[PDB]
């Protein structure tokens, strides 16, 4: 989020996250309209 | 944002695996109790002696 991106429609770049304190409050500024579509995990709960 | 509808649908598909087929449950509660029993099992009397 907020970065430069990459051609990566054929080639997905994968971050691998370890070792941290995730928060996901922050990710709700992205734009005034976004999708949050979330499978297999309530959008809830998801700090907990 | 945050705002959310709590009712969502099935849609069952007969393609789906064994973990998604629709299942019927019927969940049956008793009370034994002191208290006088109406409904009670096919049994058959016997004079009192
Ligand atoms: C991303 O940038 C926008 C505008 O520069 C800003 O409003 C928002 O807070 C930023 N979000 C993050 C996570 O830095």
């Amino acid at each position: 989020f907020n970065a430069t991106r990459f051609a990566s429609v054929y080639a997905w770049n994968r971050k691998r996250i370890s070792n941290c304190v995730a928060d996901y409050s922050v990710l709700y500024n992205l734009a005034p309209f976004f999708t949050f579509k979330c499978y297999g995990v309530s959008p809830t709960k998801l700090n907990d | 944002f945050n705002c959310y509808f709590p009712l969502r649908s099935y849609s069952f598909r007969p393609t789906y695996g064994v973990g998604h087929q629709p299942y019927r449950v019927v969940v049956l509660s008793f009370e034994l109790l002191h208290a006088p029993a109406t409904v009670c099992g096919p049994k058959k009397s016997t004079n009192l002696v």
